[PDB]
RNA sequence: AGCCAGGAUGUUGGCUUAGAAGCAGCCAUCAUUUAAAGAAAGCGUAAUAGCUCACUGGUCGAGUCGGCCUGCGCGGAAGAU
């Protein structure tokens, strides 16, 4: 799974997840998967989403991943009272905003591109959509 | 060869613009020349239906306003984030 | 001359008048007593030489009399030896062997004419130069 | 019958109808394709 | 005939040709000895007891990759 | 969309030909008219035949097919006096 090699700190404050997103246009290939909801994506769902749609074309075309987990979400161990320090980091998420370009790919025909993204979307906890590169 | 129906908008602002796009119409701006810019309002539905063509971005766009029709070019499209609509277009008066 | 119930459209070898592996299914299906049928087969079998495949149509009348209108080499099997080799395919676009002319095939289209009268002399030759394409053979004149 | 909360038209002849308010899919050819509740 | 042959092919059988006499449809084929095991128990299970067969030897022909790898103990 | 005529198939086309006969799937993707016909999806099947499907030849005679953006509803929905 995807994870930051050598980041500065061990833990990070929780932080609200407001506003909109910056990645909006299908900037690399031709067919992308823009997100419509507002949540967060851990690395395991990041790995699983690509895997399902990589084998949907089985080799075909280039596939770009536009989101990377930065936020080191922690969890406390069970039967441990509150306080006593911040818990250890268990998994890494990437906070998703509305109108964010997720997984993007190229080199595939359109009808199976919408099919491959449909196989990927059901693995996501965010409602997404299939978007296409416009000019400019 | 596309033609645009439009008119001059008044009383602009943040909430004013938000009031527009919840009424199937959206604002814009026309600038470029030895004159003042023109904050022009134009129909949302019509131009969104025709932005799919490549000639919407590679042609001297014929926007008519108060009878006076001008030839402009499309600079940028500030579109809506996740809804398939759009928020603003910049028309440089070429 | 009935319908398709007893109508079998296949055969391979003239000289081998005995039920061959592909004519097996065909024969057994309609209980064809090939032995006396071989004597009727060998009236026209002797007119053609061996080495070029021959099909047959089979017609069984209502009163157990069963007859046939046999053939001469049709579309595929004649164009193959015209190229010199019976096979060499599985890769039409991926292989390129030989170049054959249509004027020489205009003569053998007339031999297919008395055999399997396929429409429009050159357009059947075009139908069958695609069987050459399907056999991985190039054709140019 | 499969009580599947999602129903997909699994074939060509599989038709989707609303019996008693409940969405039901039936098939003329394959009785394994019968399902409801979607 | 078709059923017997489908099952011949199934038991790695070479259906070859479909001959015919008067009341019977005779089909001769080549079958491995390893898949001969209990054949007439499976023959008349598919032919309502109205069929028969007789096994003869031809040759120790080729054993394919799945059949060659099996018996190696 | 149906109803009758049908399916306009050269080509049993290679191949692997034991058959893969559009109907194993790799492939050429040729061509016949250029009024109804892809060298082909699908169960069915050993393989043809097959009924169909794509397409309606003509019968009737009017509106119709599927997505898009959304308003409000259904199902998803099982707990203990």
């Amino acid at each position: 799974m995807l994870q930051p090699k050598r980041t500065k700190f061990r833990k990070m404050h929780k932080g609200r997840n407001r506003g909109l997103a910056q990645g909006t246009d299908v900037s690399f290939g031709s067919f992308g998967l823009k997100a419509v909801g507002r949540g967060r994506l851990t690395a395991r769902q990041i790995e699983a989403a690509r895997r399902a749609m990589t084998r949907a074309v089985k080799r075909q075309g280039k596939i770009w991943i536009r989101v990377f987990p930065d936020k080191p979400i922690t969890e406390k161990p069970l039967a441990v009272r509150m306080g006593k320090g911040k818990g250890n980091v268990e998994y890494w998420v990437a906070l998703i905003q509305p109108g964010k370009v997720l997984y993007e790919m190229d080199g595939v025909p359109e009808e199976l591109a919408r099919e491959a993204f449909k196989l990927a979307a059901a693995k996501l906890p965010i409602k997404t959509t299939f978007v296409t590169k416009t000019v400019m | 060869m596309f033609t645009i129906n439009a008119e001059v908008r008044k009383e602009q602002g943040k909430g004013a613009s938000r009031r527009l796009r919840a009424a199937n119409k959206f604002p814009a701006i026309i600038y470029g020349g030895k004159e003042a810019p023109l904050a022009i309002e134009l129909d949302h539905d019509k131009v969104m239906n025709m932005q799919a063509k490549a000639e919407f971005y590679s042609e001297v766009l014929t926007i008519v306003v108060d009878g006076k029709e001008i030839k402009v070019k499309a600079q940028d499209v500030q579109r809506h984030p996740y809804k398939p609509k759009l928020q603003h277009i910049d028309f440089v008066r070429a | 001359a009935k319908k398709v119930q007893a109508y079998v459209k296949l055969q391979v070898a003239a000289g081998m008048a005995n039920p061959s592996p592909p004519v097996g299914p065909a024969l057994g299906q309609q209980g064809v007593n090939i032995m006396e049928f071989c004597k009727a087969f060998n009236a026209k079998t002797d007119s053609i030489e061996k080495g070029l495949p021959i099909p047959v149509v089979i017609t069984v009348y209502a009163d157990r009399s069963f007859t046939f209108v046999t053939k001469t080499p049709p579309a595929a099997v004649l164009l193959k030896k015209a190229a010199g080799i019976k096979s060499g395919s599985g890769k039409p676009n991926k292989d390129k062997v030989g170049k054959i002319s249509r004027a020489q095939l205009q003569e053998i289209a007339q031999t297919k004419a008395a055999d399997m009268t396929g429409a429009d002399i050159e357009a059947m030759t075009r139908s069958i130069e695609g069987t050459a394409r399907s056999m991985g053979l190039v054709v140019e004149d | 019958m499969k009580v599947r909360a999602s129903v997909k038209k699994l074939c060509r002849n599989c038709k989707i109808v609303k019996r008693d308010g409940v969405i039901r899919v039936i098939c003329s050819a394959e009785p394994k394709h019968k399902q409801r509740q979607g | 005939t078709g059923d017997v042959i489908g099952d011949l092919s199934r038991r790695r059988g070479m259906l070859k040709g479909q001959e015919s006499e008067v009341t019977g449809v005779k089909i001769h084929a080549e079958v491995p000895l390893s898949e001969m095991f209990g054949y007439a128990t499976q023959l008349r299970s598919l032919t309502k007891g109205r069929a028969s067969y007789t096994m003869e030897f031809l040759k120790y022909d080729e054993a394919p990759s799945n059949v060659a790898q099996a018996v190696i103990e």
